[PDB]
């Protein structure tokens, strides 16, 4: 199979290793305590949480003492969320290990140092979100994703568009092993017979433009929600074959081993921007 | 291709006043736009991005809003400092465009000139041209009228005239008016007159010498 | 601090090539799309040309597209336009920009449009077939008509040079104070010329000196006139 090691990062059960929708794959103790935590291995571009019924975005800070905030890290003295790259740079500038680090990994790691609840020996690291819109990390308070039984969900939005979700485990070369951009006039398929074959049972949903095809997928991918139980190792829904002809979004939950080449189609997946095209 | 236009391209205000600069879009832009500071001669100062967001730094009088093809920078109490120009630019598609700009410039007091008029040196002379130059220094408002006499004589299309910008401290504007003529056109005449029409004037004001 | 220094300004023929440098420091270089704007003296901003942080991509103006090409060299935290074919239409001061701004998308394109926070601090190219020269110093002399209420007007005038910018200063910098260097104005001839006045006490117009100080770089002119009465 000569596609093996192209098609490698859309292998999102092994490059990402948790889920995309809801984050919640991997458990840390904090004060005895076990809770749930985001452990996603590659950026999820485009993600952000919706308010269902309100005007409060987010990112803006935690109640600082519910309705009234949002999900991010309240201010702090020194502050250290939001922090633009040129101030997370400098904050970490003696250290070694932040040279040669990017700035969606530095917004990971600079999250994952903080300390949760005064328990230094705790695993449990902060998610965060980085926006392009200024280049500032914000660090997450509440890990959480999902309540729509303060009520909220998970989507890609025109607004979430230069976000991106980072769990605690976001490798330092997500560049090279992880989806970022959709493949234009490039089709998902499985080699069968020494020949790329087209996914035998994906589900056809229209989609005016990329970027509903693209939110779709997303919708359907991989949820750790609760309905080590109720953890999906990334295993999901989470490729799309969107014919940009008909205006139809092919969904498939098996891992794609080769690419067709049809001028109709673009490549999508749940982790992928939902813009973006190479 | 988005074209920005800008509006008023000059605003007169006092300190202490609230001002607003309107920049609108020929098609949506979304909600990418940034506005700008330039003071002369010196490089712009990013103040606003996301048309709402301000950069850090920036004082808590500047503000921002707009979505789509509606937008407005806000100065709700103006210092000293604030006087300067302000260009919005569109970030949402290629090619980038800005607005043209508005010049938000300093309400003083009427404030009439002191006229001064200069000959020409000998040492200008020796080299067959005569610049005669007439000198109007901190007025207010910039609106000023200068007509060149020869022996009476009304001159047109022979004069430049240039004005400074608005001084940091006095807020008021100089100009300088040259007639440029010929050593042999001017050893023809004998009287050099310069008259200045202003608002702080009563009447029209005459600075003027004989050749000699 | 972020700082953005530029180089390279002068003045170009006609059909002529020139080399503009934009060097930052006090970031990582290679974090920043960046841009390129010429601002057209008294007009408006024109955007010339981005180019992505890796400088894999790079996107260009309708009305220099073809000539002009922009690169980046991060290692040097340096980055360039090599303007080609230049047009009278290209005189203006061009600016670096340091895009932290995302903004919105460009398909086919793969380039996202960018809003600067930081810029250099200019470059004047002046493209014109004409030469350079340096500027004659004539002395406005201090008068009776240049006297009013215990202050004398006096300056001097710099006429007929090319290309912009001259640089006026009165006793190597002791008078500060109430000088009015004037904008230069383009003449018939298609040389610059322009005028300093600064009030002076009228007690000292023959105890003391005053010199006007003018500089000239393109023509390495720098000359010193006094004005006597």
């Amino acid at each position: 199979n000569p596609w093996t090691e192209y098609m490698a990062k859309y292998d999102i059960e092994e490059v990402h290793g948790s889920g995309i929708r809801v984050d919640l794959g991997e458990d840390a103790e904090v004060a005895g305590t076990q809770y749930r935590l985001p452990s996603g291995k590659c950026p999820v571009f485009g993600k952000g949480i919706i308010i269902e019924n309100s005007n409060t975005a987010f990112l803006t800070p935690v109640a600082t003492g519910l309705k009234d905030g949002g999900f991010a890290f309240p201010p702090t003295e020194p502050l250290m969320s939001p922090m633009t790259l040129d101030e997370m740079r400098h904050f970490y500038k003696d250290n070694k290990y932040v040279k040669n680090l990017d700035e969606l990994t530095l917004c990971s790691r600079h999250a994952g140092n903080m300390i949760p609840d005064n328990d230094k020996n705790s695993n449990y690291k902060y998610p965060a979100v980085y926006d392009d819109k200024d280049k500032k990390c914000h660090i997450l308070y509440i890990a959480a994703q999902e309540n729509n039984g303060f009520c909220f969900r998970p989507a890609k939005d025109i607004s979430f568009q230069n976000y991106a979700y980072l769990s605690k485990n976001v490798v330092d070369n997500w560049e090279k092993v992880c989806p970022r951009k959709n493949l234009q006039n490039a089709k998902f398929g499985l080699w069968v017979d020494g020949n790329c074959e087209d996914i035998p049972h994906v589900n056809e949903f229209p989609a005016i433009d990329l970027f509903e095809c693209n939110k779709l997928v997303f919708e359907l991918s991989a949820s750790d929600q609760p309905k080590d139980r109720y953890k999906s190792h990334g295993k999901g829904y989470n490729w799309g074959n969107y014919n940009t002809e008909t205006q139809k979004c092919e969904i498939f939950n098996v891992k794609p081993t080769c690419l067709i080449n049809n001028a109709a189609y673009i490549a999508t997946t749940a982790l992928s921007h939902p813009i973006e095209v190479e | 291709d988005i074209q920005m236009t800008q509006s008023p391209s000059t605003l007169s205000a006092s300190v202490g006043d609230r001002v607003t600069i309107t920049c609108r879009a020929s098609q949506t832009i979304n909600n990418w736009l940034a506005w700008y500071q330039q003071k002369p001669g010196r490089a712009p100062k990013v103040l606003i991005y996301a048309a709402s967001d301000l950069d850090s730094g920036v004082p808590s009088r500047f503000s921002a809003s707009g979505s789509g093809t509606h937008f407005s920078l806000t100065i709700s109490s103006l210092q000293p400092d604030d006087f300067a120009t302000y260009f919005c630019q569109q970030y949402n598609e290629f090619p980038v465009t800005f607005g043209q700009g508005t010049k938000l410039e300093l309400k003083r007091t009427v404030a009439a000139p002191s006229v001064f008029i200069f000959p020409p040196s000998d040492e200008q002379l020796k080299s067959g041209t005569a610049s005669v130059v007439c000198l109007l220094n901190n007025f207010y408002p910039r609106e000023a009228k200068v007509q060149w006499k020869v022996d009476n004589a009304l001159q047109s299309g022979n004069s430049q005239e240039s004005v400074t910008e608005q001084d940091s401290k006095d807020s008021t504007y100089s100009l300088s008016s040259t007639l440029t003529l010929s050593k042999a056109d001017y050893e023809k005449h004998k009287v050099y007159a310069c008259e200045v029409t202003h608002q702080g004037l009563s009447s029209p004001v005459t600075k003027s010498f004989n050749r000699g | 601090q972020v700082q953005l220094v530029q180089s390279g300004g002068g003045l170009v023929k006609p059909g002529g090539s020139l080399i503009i440098s934009c060097e930052g420091s006090g970031y990582r270089f290679s974090d920043y799309h960046m841009s390129w704007i010429r601002q057209v003296p008294g007009k408006g901003m024109e955007w010339v040309a981005d180019i992505t942080t890796k400088g894999d991509q790079t996107a260009y103006a309708d009305s220099v597209r073809g000539r002009f090409t922009v690169s980046r060299d991060n290692a040097k935290n340096s980055m360039f336009l090599q303007m080609n074919g230049l047009k009278v239409e290209d005189t203006a001061v061009y600016f670096c920009g340091r895009d932290r701004f995302r903004g919105g998308y460009n398909y086919p394109s793969d380039i996202y449009s960018h809003a600067p926070d930081h810029w250099g601090q200019g470059q004047l190219v002046t493209v014109s077939s004409a030469s350079t020269k340096g500027p004659s110093v004539f002395p406005l002399a201090p008068s009776s008509k240049s006297t009013s209420g215990g202050t004398a007007a006096l300056g001097c005038l710099v006429k007929d040079y090319f290309p912009e910018p001259v640089t006026v200063s009165w006793n190597s910098g002791a008078l500060t104070s109430g000088v009015h260097t004037f904008p230069a104005v383009l003449q018939s001839s298609g040389l610059y010329s322009l005028s300093s006045v600064v009030t002076v006490p009228s007690s000292s117009l023959g105890t003391q000196t005053y010199i006007c100080n003018v500089n000239h770089k393109p023509s390495n002119t720098k000359v010193d006139k006094k004005v006597e009465p």
